[PDB]
DNA sequence: CCTGCATCCGTGAATCGAG
DNA sequence: TATAATGGGAGCTGTCACGGATGCAGG
């Protein structure tokens, strides 16, 4: 949905 | 943000410098990751932003240049209370800078503006549609090209053929190419001095054609 | 030859570089002082086409007698510049993408 | 049907997306000239990204904003938000908006001259 | 001239200052004049407290000041420059930990100051802030469309300060609240809130079957914190539920004074709906260490007590101006400064995390240019930012009266709907239910009523006259829409004997319905009947025997009125016709009692009481923003002793200090051989002869020399290859001299520019080298006069760069500008309309000879067809041709105010008293009935006009009592077989003229892309060929027709080039090619990835391109 | 498991002028 | 090329009525 959020959010998990 | 790239555009140009600073680093020196990571990722950033930004691309050398007439026309505008003159950012800048260096930098530094530019308060108008094509010929031009070289066989068949064929060779009529008087010489088989005579007396009699028929006249533009 | 019909298509990778003179591989447009067009950029007189009536970009051409050749010093062919307005590019991309039309178009046709 | 996923995207020729300089000297471009030049830069960066070899997170984010710009060239504001040009609010015109549309090709300038 | 007026009215205050919208607002909002000590919280002091101080170092504001212009108004104008002032700012920099105080005063620009009249200027140009009209913030509760019984609660905030709030109860029973697109249990929030089962049980208890639906057992389970941290993770999915990170969101989105930010007028508006008070403009608090309700718990409360049927509670009508407010120039300026100033501060913020943290000063920290850029934006290219009316003074007075209901925070016109477009019943008395424009902004732009003021908060108050018992107070009370809905108000026109009321049973309003009532039930009454309409809706006479359609279009066309040399007032006014050109600076008056010294064209110079002597420079013969000439013209003489605000120079349309928008001409209402067939006019020759319908229009030309990489354009007398009989009016420098006359083709001012580099083709070549002479270096650029246009050169500016003073944008050397007038007459074509709707255009001007005239030999000026009237249905103009008749032969002016004017039989009694003046003179001079008037007298008694048997001097006067005369045709001398209506009417000549308008195209420019003709007669463009017109052609059948337009005519290019070829060879047109802009569609089709192939019957490609697009 | 109704998203919304 | 720094920021809320695709509970 939201490129930057989902970004955001595959960086969270590292 | 907000400097001519979008959030994402920045963060993969940071991870370019990331990259960068990781096959850069050495752990020997105790120093955390973190603090020389961040060198190479605002180099990688503002390197990305001086690069990508500018419709018309323009050498990272000359765009700190000119973010340095801006700092510089910046404190300028705030001491003086006022927008300052070529001369006075000429000043400030140092040597080197006069009025006139200014002001070409800064017709340097202007941008594009997009065609797609509202005209009007409704939708139905664009900028680019008020701009005309002064490139493709509009058909007077095209006419008026036409009857000049109707008009110049006309004024080349009150000559011999041969007379005629020298000037065609020579200004580049035929084949598109000007000749010298060696290689119309080659050609018609006479000297180049015979050539250049032929030249000469053709040129004044299209000049006694000129002075009586008053045609070519209104082509001279 | 007139024209009766006009069809409509899908057009492959293979076709799309077939219409294309070049790949523009800079974002570069033109030069920010010769206001020249930039070399492989989405402008580049190379790819798309002269912008001078039978004139290449150096200056060797000047003329209509070479006609289709190809300059050797500066890389452009010297024709009418109307086929600026004719001549496709291409981008290769590393990845390849989707035409959006035939995703969100509903009901989708790849999906 | 692999035809609907582009591997070459095509370019438009140059003077129907034309860059002039009007009557003060000043220039003027198409909205199109910006959405090719986020096409190439993004296209490009990837492909540096993996020459030099990176994480499959930094090459997902950018292969994602490839996609998000070959939208925005073809029909912009179709997929989520439009792209616009830094400060102003004016959504660039794509491709989709210059053929469809009421100011489209085909009724401004096809069915009426 | 003698005036006489009517109307038994009396109304107690004078009309409030017309501009006050404008002046009084920006000056609110500026404080400039007030001391920074003890100045308020408003505008841009306001903006400066809300966006400070900055907390993470701390940068804090102490006060601001405005410096004097760097220029004047008229040298702004002049240079393209903006007028405007310096902005300084005292700023602290404190460190919060240190204590380090750094103080500075720094600039941060410049901020557009507003003229005296209530316009602007930027960069040269006058521009009028129209006021916006929106939606009053508050709670409303609004009916589900959906559900009837149901119904959505509706929180608004200011525009871009706050997301709207929806309370809707759903069909499953829980209340749900929508915010930003989202909808969650409106019960959570609540809990947040700090609220329990219990509170919510003795409060809202009182409604069954209501509150059970907020009850939920898993919601009271969690303590404020846990449930903040749910509310935050169904409002923001996927970010990390921090505690402090979903504080920060939620007080952001409420709580928070800067983000969201309530009216004041939105928080009155709360307070008084809601029956309670609101400390500040958000809708909830956070303090000592949680969350604290304000709004959300009564509303609520309003919300189920409405949905269960509850007395004392009712929806909103939102077109209701009550509902609705209006937001000024010192508003919509100051929202876009507090805009700027946040990108400022943010600015800030991330500069003193920046750099040195030890050593900085608030003159380092501050970037001044994110607040110029939103300022300079906001005046520019703002859709309410508009190019000022400067066609007449009444132009621009209704300009700045205007209001929109467009822009940003506004509709859009798609957003827009006919609801808002209505009239409401609260637009009584504040706005015009006349004025407005006829195109798509119908409803949306309206203008202010003339007694009406917007108040502090923002709404539109209207007077209303105190009545208590019978007597009528001389006290005025302004009330709002919602106040004015409590009282019951009467009539103005309701008769008063002194104070008391007289009538049995007056006419009364009770919220917007009317209501026969006694006059013990009175509690106000209308000041006065002019209070409904606008100022330009009170300047039409009889208007209340006019349609209210052509009564706008009055309104509308009185602002088209261009100011005439030989412009003279209206023979019957409606009295508002002095305040207009008093209020508007077109006029100039004298200060204060006192002699006059000198009188000049130029300069008219006073000595006062004070003895101070005051010159006051006359502006003469400006071009104004439409072209039409702005003058003032002395109307006093030397040694004339004056008073406090006598009238010392006319402006623009103005005779002796009243509004001069026309001219009164005799008119004949009689059809005339078809010339005013359908809505068309005929006029006199005398018209022009006697200079009536004569403006001047001046026009600016200008032209930039700049700076080519091919070399520099040089405006200079040497122009290659031109004849000494086309340099004739130049002067040595290249610039025309002052006074010549100029036509189409002729130069203005000569420029030459390096030609571009191009190899001359070898037919150029040949030609050089045949008539001896080498091509000149350079090329003829020179700004030459439009086809069509034309006239005197008045004045010559010339800019350079290197001299003094000036200096131009970046690459252009000098800049010169010439200004040509242009005195104009009236000719066939020209647009010519009155005050009560009627309109139409110059078809026909005949001889002097030719025209209708009377007995007496004096012909009439217009001749107006009478067919225009019963279908249009304006009698107003019929009344004022026949007291303007009247007024014709007793030689005086009339004042007829509105709904208050005269009336027939008074009308009848001058016409009488005229008609002595008339016959009387005739039949003194020894002459008789004429035998033409016998026989027309005949015909009038089998008309049923006149009573048989009267002496003809009694039918005659039978006759010119109904308005009528005797009128003899001037073809023939034969009469008109029927008595027709003659007398003066005011006529205006409307700026729409044929030598603005007129326009044709052979061939021309073309647009880049689609290669078509370009569009405007200012681009020497063609016309547009619809698809419409298409269709027009396709039913007709005309193919070839067709085939020409979509190709020959237009976008064919090789095929254009042969035609105009073919013509000028004396050969037919060529056959059509295949169009460009079909080729622009196949190559846009190709961009898609989509192959479009043209093809033969034989499935086999076509090419179109002819090889230019294949390898 | 398959029909029917509620609901979602995307698409339209007159012409010509000037601006 | 080196103190250490490690999940964003502003939303636009007063059109409307249509076709068609998605999804839901109900027989
Ligand atoms: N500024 C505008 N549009 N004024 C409208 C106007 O003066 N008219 O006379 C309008 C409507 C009357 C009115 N005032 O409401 C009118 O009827 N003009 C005559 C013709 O002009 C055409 C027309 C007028 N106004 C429009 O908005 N669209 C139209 O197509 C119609 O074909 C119409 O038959
Ligand atoms: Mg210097
Ligand atoms: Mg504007
Ligand atoms: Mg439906
Ligand atoms: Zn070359």
């Amino acid at each position: 949905s939201d490129p930057v959020r989902q970004y955001l959010h595959e960086i969270g998990q590292v | 943000t907000g400097r001519g790239l979008s959030f994402l555009d920045l963060i993969q140009e940071g991870n370019q410098g990331l990259i960068r600073a990781v096959e850069k680093f050495e752990y020997k020196r105790r120093f955390k990751f973190s603090t020389y990571a961040t060198w190479w990722i605002r180099q990688a950033i503002n390197r990305a932003i001086a690069d990508q930004a500018r419709t018309i691309r323009i050498p990272v050398h000359m765009v700190e240049t000119i973010n340095k007439l801006s700092r510089t026309a910046r404190q300028l505008q705030q001491e003086l209370g006022r927008e300052p003159t070529y001369e006075e950012i000429a000043e400030a800048m140092g040597p080197g800078w006069d009025a006139k260096r200014v002001e070409e930098t800064l017709k340097i530094a202007q941008e594009p503006v997009s065609l797609e530019t509202p005209i009007g308060d409704e939708k139905d108008s664009f900028y680019g549609d008020f701009i005309p094509d002064e490139h493709l010929p509009s058909p007077v031009d095209a006419a008026t090209q036409s009857l000049l070289s109707e008009e110049l066989e006309k004024a080349l068949s009150k000559l011999s053929e041969r007379e005629a064929m020298v000037l065609k060779l020579r200004k580049g009529l035929i084949d598109g190419r000007e000749h010298t008087l060696e290689e119309v010489g080659a050609f018609f088989g006479v000297t180049r001095e015979r050539i250049r005579q032929i030249e000469n007396k053709a040129l004044r009699k299209l000049k006694y054609h000129e002075s009586r028929t008053r045609k070519l006249r209104d082509f001279l533009d | 030859k007139e024209v009766r019909k006009v069809r409509i298509a899908l057009a492959s990778p293979e076709k799309i570089r077939s219409w294309s003179y070049g790949e523009v591989e800079k974002p570069e447009t033109i030069n920010y002082r010769t206001l020249k067009p930039e070399r492989d950029g989405l402008f580049d007189e190379r790819i798309f086409g002269p912008i001078k009536d039978y004139e290449c970009a150096c200056g060797k051409y000047k003329r209509q007698r070479f006609e289709g050749k190809v300059c050797e010093r500066c890389g452009v062919e010297v024709t009418k510049s109307i086929v600026r307005r004719y001549r496709m590019g291409h981008i290769e991309l590393a990845t390849p993408a989707a035409h959006i039309w035939f995703v969100k178009d509903v009901p989708s046709k790849i999906g | 049907p692999e035809w609907m996923i582009l591997e070459a995207v095509p370019v438009l020729p140059p003077d129907l997306r034309p860059m002039v300089q009007v009557d003060g000297g000043r220039f003027a471009t198409s909205d199109l000239n910006d959405l090719y030049r986020r096409l190439i830069n993004r296209n490009n960066r990837l492909k540096k990204l993996l020459a030099q070899g990176a994480p499959e997170i930094i090459i997902r984010n950018e292969k994602r904003m490839l996609q998000e710009a070959v939208d925005a060239l073809l029909d912009n504001g179709r997929r989520g938000a439009p792209v616009t040009n830094p400060g102003s609010d004016r959504p660039l015109r794509s491709l989709t908006d210059i053929l469809s549309g009421k100011q489209g090709r085909f009724r401004q300038n096809l069915l009426g001259k | 001239m003698e005036i006489k007026r009517f109307g038994r009215i009396r109304e107690v205050i004078p009309l409030p200052p017309l501009t006050e919208i404008q002046v009084e607002s920006y000056r609110r909002a500026l404080q400039a004049d007030v001391p920074p000590e003890k100045r308020e919280n408003v505008g841009i002091q306001a903006a400066f407290r809300e966006t400070f101080p900055i907390e993470e170092l701390v940068l804090d504001f102490l006060e601001y000041r405005l410096g004097e212009p760097p220029f004047p108004q008229d040298e702004c104008r002049e240079k393209d420059l903006t007028y405007q002032a310096p902005l300084y700012a005292r700023l602290q920099l404190i460190h919060k930990d240190t204590g380090l105080i750094k103080e500075d005063e720094v600039f941060l620009g410049h901020i557009p100051l507003m003229t005296e009249d209530g316009s602007f200027i930027i960069n040269g140009a006058d521009r009028v802030i129209v006021s916006q009209i929106h939606r009053s913030p508050g709670v409303y509760f609004t009916p589900d469309p959906a559900r009837p019984g149901r119904y959505i609660a509706s929180i608004i905030p200011l525009p871009k300060r706050g997301p709207w709030i929806d309370l809707e109860v759903e069909p499953n029973g829980v209340v749900s609240m929508k915010v930003n697109k989202r909808k969650f249990p409106l019960v959570l929030l609540l809990r947040v809130l700090g609220y329990d089962q219990e509170t919510l049980a003795r409060e809202l208890g009182a409604y069954g079957e209501l509150v059970q639906g907020l009850m939920d057992e898993s919601v009271f389970a969690m303590r404020p914190e846990e449930a903040l941290i749910r509310l935050f993770t169904l409002l923001r999915p996927g970010d990390p539920p921090k505690r402090d990170k979903a504080v920060a969101y939620v007080y952001g989105l409420i709580a928070d004074p800067r983000r969201y930010d309530l009216g004041e007028a939105g928080r009155y508006k709360a307070e008084e709906k809601l029956g309670i008070r609101l400390s500040g403009r958000t809708l909830a608090r956070f303090e000592d260490g949680e969350f604290k309700d304000e709004v959300f718990l009564p509303t609520l409360r309003y919300l189920f007590a409405l949905t269960a049927g509850v007395p004392g509670h009712e929806v909103d009508d939102i077109d209701h101006l009550g509902n609705r407010r209006i937001r000024t120039v010192g508003e919509l300026m100051t929202d876009q400064f507090r805009v700027g100033l946040a990108r400022l501060a943010r600015g800030v913020r991330e500069r003193m995390l920046m750099g040195s943290e030890d050593s900085l000063t608030p003159a380092k920290l501050v970037n001044s240019r994110p607040l110029e850029a939103a300022i300079r934006e906001f005046f520019s290219r703002s859709q309410l930012s508009q190019f000022k009316d400067e066609t007449n003074p009444l132009s621009s007075l209704r300009h700045k009266r205007r209001i929109s209901a467009l822009g940003p925070g506004g509709l859009t016109r798609e957003r827009a709907g006919f609801d808002v477009r209505d009239v409401h019943r609260t637009h009584y008395g504040r706005i015009c239910p006349v004025e407005t424009p006829e195109g798509a902004n119908i409803g949306l732009i309206t203008s202010l009523a003339a007694y009406a003021r917007v108040d502090e908060l923002g709404f539109i108050r209207t007077p209303y006259r105190r009545v208590v018992g019978g007597v009528v107070t001389d006290e005025v009370v302004y009330m709002t829409a919602t106040e004015e809905d409590r009282y019951t108000i009467a009539q103005a026109n309701t008769p008063l004997e002194g104070n008391r009321i007289a009538a049995e049973r007056v006419v009364a309003r009770r919220k917007g319905e009317p209501v026969i009532v006694s006059p013990e039930e009175v509690e106000f009454m209308d000041v006065s009947p002019k209070q409904v309409f606008s100022v330009n809706t009170n300047l039409i006479p009889f208007l209340e025997h006019d349609d209210a359609n052509r009564a706008l279009m009055g309104s509308n066309m009185q602002t088209q009125a261009v100011p005439l040399i030989r412009a003279q007032a209206p023979v019957v006014m409606t009295g508002l016709e002095e305040r207009v050109v008093r209020d508007s600076l077109a006029a100039l008056y004298a200060e204060e009692d006192g002699e006059v010294a000198k009188v000049d064209g130029n300069r008219i110079v006073v000595r006062y009481e004070d003895g101070r002597l005051v010159e006051y420079p006359l502006r003469r013969f400006y071009r104004s923003n439409q072209g039409t000439a702005l003058d003032q013209r002395p109307r006093v003489v030397v040694g004339q002793r004056v008073r406090k605000g006598d009238l010392l120079a006319d402006g623009p349309a103005s005779e002796n200090g009243f509004l001069a928008l026309g001219q009164n001409v005799l008119v004949a209402i009689m059809p005339f051989d078809g010339y005013n067939f359908e809505d068309a006019i005929v006029i006199s020759e005398e018209l022009l002869k006697r200079d009536f319908y004569t403006s001047i229009h001046i026009e600016r030309y200008e032209i930039e020399a700049r700076d080519t990489k091919l070399g520099p354009e040089r405006i200079t007398r040497d122009i290659p290859h031109l004849s000494e009989a086309a340099l004739r009016d130049l002067d040595e420098e290249g610039v025309v001299r002052i006074g010549a006359e100029v036509k189409p083709g002729d130069i203005l001012v000569g420029r030459t520019s390096f030609k571009g580099e191009s190899e001359p083709t070898p037919e150029e070549r040949l030609l050089r080298s045949i008539f001896g002479e080498k091509a000149r270096d350079v090329k003829d650029t020179s700004l030459r006069v439009p086809p069509g246009e034309g006239g005197i050169v008045v004045r010559t500016v010339r800019l350079r760069r290197g001299d003094p003073g000036v200096e131009l944008k970046p690459g252009v050397r000098e800049v010169v500008r010439v200004y040509v007038a242009q005195k104009r007459k009236l000719q066939v074509g020209d647009k010519l309309a009155n005050r009560h709707g009627n309109k139409g255009v110059v078809a026909k001007i005949l001889p002097v000879e030719d025209m209708p005239h009377l007995p007496d030999g004096t012909p009439v000026d217009v001749i107006l067809n009478p067919l225009g009237v019963p279908s249009r249905m304006n009698l107003g103009q019929i009344l004022e041709t026949h007291l303007g008749l009247a007024g014709y032969f007793l030689g005086q002016r009339y004042i007829s105010p509105i709904f208050d004017g005269a009336k027939e039989p008074e009308i009848k009694e001058l016409l009488a008293q005229a008609f002595e003046v008339y016959f009387g003179k005739r039949k003194g001079e020894g002459f008789g009935v004429d035998k033409r008037e016998v026989e027309v007298l005949r015909r009038a008694e089998k008309l049923g006009l006149v009573t048989p048997g009267k002496t003809p001097e009694e039918q005659l006067k039978e006759l010119f009592l109904q308005g009528k005369v005797v009128l003899y045709d001037g073809r023939t001398g034969e009469p008109i077989e029927g008595p027709i209506v003659v007398g003066q009417m005011f006529i205006m000549k409307l700026y729409h003229m044929v030598e603005d308008k007129m326009h044709a195209r052979s061939t021309g420019p073309y647009s880049l892309i689609t290669q078509q003709p370009l569009g405007g007669k200012a681009q020497f463009g063609g016309q547009r060929f619809g698809e419409m017109e298409v269709w027009a052609l396709e039913a007709y059948g005309a193919a070839h027709t067709l085939q020409e337009m979509l190709t020959l005519k237009s976008d064919d290019i090789e095929g254009r080039n042969a035609a105009y070829e073919a013509i000028i060879k004396g050969e037919d047109v060529p056959e059509p090619s295949v169009p460009e802009s079909f080729r622009v569609l196949v190559k846009e089709l190709q961009a898609l990835a989509l192959d479009v192939q043209t093809l033969d019957e034989k499935d086999n490609p076509v090419d179109i391109f002819e090889g230019l697009a294949s390898k």
